[PDB]
RNA sequence: GAGGACCGAACCGACUAAUGUUGAAAAAUUAGCGGAUGACUUGUGGCUGGGGGUGAAAGGCCAAUCAAACCGGGAGAUAGC
RNA sequence: CGCUCGCCGGAAGACCAAGGGUUCCUGUCCAACGUUAAUCGGGGCAGGGUGAGUCGACCCCUAAGGCGAGGCCGAAAGGCGUAGUCGAUGGGAAACAGGUUAAUAUUCCUGUACUUGGUGUUACUGCGAAGGGGGGACGGAGAAGGCUAUGUUGGCCGGGCGACGGUUGUCCCGGUUUAAGCGUGUAGGCUGGUUUUCCAGGCAAAUCCGGAAAAUCAAGGCUGAGGCGUGAUGACGAGGCACUACGGUGCUGAAGCAACAAAUGCCCUGCUUCCAGGAAAAGCCUCUAAGCAUCAGGUAACAUCAAAUCGUACCCCAAACCGACACAGGUGGUCAGGUAGAGAAUACCAAGGCGCUUGAGAGAACUCGGGUGAAGGAACUAGGCAAAAUGGUGCCGUAACUUCGGGAGAAGGCACGCUGAUAUGUAGGUGAGGUCCCUCGCGGAUGGAGCUGAAAUCAGUCGAAGAUACCAGCUGGCUGCAACUGUUUAUUAAAAACACAGCACUGUGCAAACACGAAAGUGGACGUAUACGGUGUGACGCCUGCCCGGUGCCGGAAGGUUAAU
């Protein structure tokens, strides 16, 4: 019927965006930890 | 091509969560 | 006055309206308006503070003139106007140098009236005066507690404090609750009573006329779970507590005023 | 009026199509791939200055780069800028 | 020409029955069914964050997870079983 | 590819936003992928494809809300918030029609426009803001009138003359299109107009707004669809004709009118009416202050240039989105033809799109999904579950009870087709030329051809049946509960539960009680006891008994006990 998964570009970048998660100290905290894995994609932006 | 570039594990399980009737007392 | 409506449905058969056609039908005076939007009950932190508010119909907020500061100056009132904000209706006075207010409306006050402000005013419904002019006994609203601050006391729609006595740099007012307050004389009141006074008298018949002017319904606590109101859960319909706040407080009868800043100007409370 | 160093560097090669051969025969459409960043305004410079010709109207678009698997990977090949150069009446390049 | 008016499509729901139950579908289909100018319904943004929210109150809902979500950690908890 | 056949057509069609990201088009391949085969494909591979001053984004403006210099708070992290700055789902600026590609078009091309901004002259020149005032600028419902899109028929034009009886008529088929923009300014709607004087207003100061009188005219201004002219002797155009692989491209191209019926669209953000009393800011117009001097600007016409940059293919009720799938599900907006019909229901069709990616047989049980039944009619069963039945419109008729509204479509009847007349088409609707007068032009009065057209009654007729299909109420009686509409356990419970209007008690004097928060602060509320919060009860009607020992609450504080100190 109607799944949780409802896309849209603003309401991703708004949440998990990299100028969301460079807002706070709990998600540049997120960065960290996630260039200190390695990841190819930081965050869901490109 | 026969060169066999095959796919992976691609999901995991749904629910194994399923059908419940069936006692002997309450 | 107020009118029963005819039964033609449920919801329209307990429906009383309080009409009036003294009313400007027409859209308000622009200038002395401002968005008011709602808050559902939701502070800064954006929790529920209060509950049961919420919806509701679009307000545009009137200013009122409380202050009344246009000393001297007399006015006219061109028509009264209906308030979605308060239980009263307000007049839009028109001054003689051309400028146009919102006064809450009394009781004997329909348009071509006048009002003045200042302590040089006569004593009639629609003028303010500063109590040390107003003689005693008098019926006065929006009266002000603090003197050039505003009236906070006697606003809602057929509300009257009485300047019961008066000496020294204090008068002692009856408010409409039954408590005797005492403030301080430089303060102003415009005499009369406030207008609307049959708004007591009308009914709102079904549970929708009560959501279209912001009042979610009130889940008694009693009907819920133990985990939410300590009021609690049970098999079947169960009290045997006494009756509390939904954070434990008891309600019917504790006493919740401690302010003792203030006690010294309330000479004897409510009975 | 752009720098003579900057119009030497926003056209980079000639596109055929058999869209842009239409164009050329019959509309006097010279279908160019630019650079990235060519504004219509540098690209009307440089086709003046470089092709020694005349021009009416530059249109732009963008070509995405197109999704292509080679060998077992996923690459993607690089956007590409594209001009429209309309030239007036006389043709030379 | 009023109405939380009436009948009835869109729409929103979900009363009954059959099918389906390794399904077409991790809740649907088919035939009926209730509301349908309103306490309606819907889009797009927003806001409330876990002993917390939100709740016309069912322990309901809070991403197919809820009498305390999820993820990572304490942590190889402990386990007379 | 062709000829049939079936299916959808308020969608299974056409088109946007989202989301996706090349799935688009072409040539190639057929391993795997495709629930089968495949030469085919949304598969592989390689090319190609997205063209903007006007569309959208960007941008200017703000809403909710975010962030927030200083600031106030807080072990720290940080919380809050002022200025301010972001934030659309809203407000601000301008393009249409034909033609075109294998694939793009309001973008390309033809035609005709239009917008904003920068830049070169005239007279009379006061121009000038983080300011002032207008305006922008706003609800629900309802009722028309004026239209139009669109349709329908007639006329015109082109063609036909019938594979089986008839068909040179009052026959058949097809077409009868044309926009922005510019011009005029009427159906409507709003509004008294104009000068002159004065002032405690709009923090200033204002020749603007507001106010106050006063002369003179209500004959003035805004606004506004649609018409009609122009755009346009142009384009498009049925069809023939060289073209020529007859696909197709290519040259031609006749008529291109009128009447009637028309929206849910426009006038209309109007009008009327209600109470629940219905964003904000800019663009815009206007007033000036500091400022400023035949400077700088403003104003008009004319001339020049500039309008960047991104998006633009394709899918969108879907095989490209969300559902692990080429998944019977979900998914915002827009367009919406004919014949019936009240209708976006439904039936059949058009434009258009498809036949749902395994078939061929056979015609056992049994199982799904339907059809029909002698006689009986609820005997079935936990239970009329399911099925059958009822079903439309008009008219007659309708009970107890009732809060006087209802109950009520109570119940129950009857009339329905087609043809003819009444009347070669009526009642109405529309309305021509004509007549006549003026403020003589988009008039007014009469006029009443043409067009359209129910409804009814008589008579005749046909069938077993005339609401013939689809569509479309079963009804009544006595009771429990809940006043009611509503809400609820997404995914076994929709209820008697919850809510409710009402009722009462209680708290609450405003720096309110409460709530969120170590706090600041913020909700309550820009409210103020006719208000708010909490609790219980639950419309209405009649009512609300007795108990203050227990337990709370409230009030009292003489005594007894009692902390830190």
């Amino acid at each position: 019927m109607k799944r949780t998964f409802q896309p849209s570009v603003l309401k991703r970048n708004r949440s998990h965006g990299f100028r969301a998660r460079m807002a706070t100290k709990n998600g540049r905290q997120v960065l960290a930890r996630r260039r200190a894995k390695g990841r190819a994609r930081l965050t869901v932006s490109k | 091509p026969n060169l066999q570039p095959y796919f992976s594990r691609c999901f995991s399980t749904p629910v194994w969560i399923s059908q419940a009737q069936g006692i002997r007392a309450g | 006055a107020v009118v029963k409506c005819k039964p033609t449905s449920p919801g329209r058969r307990h429906v009383v309206k309080v009409v009036n056609p003294e009313l400007h039908k027409g859209k308000p005076f622009a200038p002395l308006l401002e968005k008011n939007s709602k808050s559902g009950g939701r502070n800064n932190n954006g929790r529920i503070t209060t509950r049961h508010i919420g919806g509701g119909h679009k307000q545009a907020y009137r200013i009122v003139d409380f202050k009344r500061n246009k000393d001297g100056i007399p006015a006219v009132v061109e028509r009264l106007e209906y308030d979605p904000n308060r239980s009263a209706n307000i007049a839009l006075v028109l001054y003689k140098d051309g400028e146009r207010r919102y006064i809450l409306a009394p009781k004997g006050l329909k348009a071509g009236d006048q009002i003045q402000s200042g302590v040089d005013a006569a004593i009639k419904p629609g003028n303010t005066l500063p109590m040390r002019n107003i003689p005693v006994g008098s019926t006065v609203h929006n009266v002000e507690m603090k003197p050039g601050k505003g009236g906070q006391l006697a606003r809602s729609a057929g509300t009257y404090v009485q300047i019961v006595a008066r000496d020294g740099a204090y008068v002692t007012l009856r408010l409409r609750s039954g408590e005797m307050r005492k403030v301080e004389a430089d303060c102003r009141a415009t005499l009369g009573e406030v207008g609307n006074a049959e708004h007591m008298l009308r009914v709102l018949g079904k549970a929708g006329a009560a959501r279209w002017r912001g009042v979610r319904p009130t889940v008694r606590g009693t009907a819920m779970n133990p985990v939410d109101h300590p009021h609690g859960g049970g098999e079947g319909r169960n009290f045997g507590k006494h009756p509390v706040t939904p954070w434990g407080v008891q309600t019917k009868g504790k006493k919740t005023r401690s302010n003792k800043r203030t006690d010294k100007f309330i000479v004897r409370r409510r009975s | 009026m752009i720098r003579e160093e900057r119009l030497l560097k926003v056209l980079r090669a000639p596109h055929v199509s058999e869209k842009a051969s239409t164009a050329m025969e019959k509309s006097n459409t010279i279908v160019l791939k630019v650079a990235k960043d060519a504004t219509k305004a540098e690209i009307k410079a440089a086709v003046q200055k470089l092709f020694e010709v005349e021009v009416e109207v530059v249109n732009t678009l963008v070509v995405k780069g197109k999704v292509k698997r080679h060998g077992q990977r996923i690459g993607r090949r690089s956007d590409w800028k594209k001009a429209y150069v309309t030239l007036k009446e006389g043709q030379n390049l």
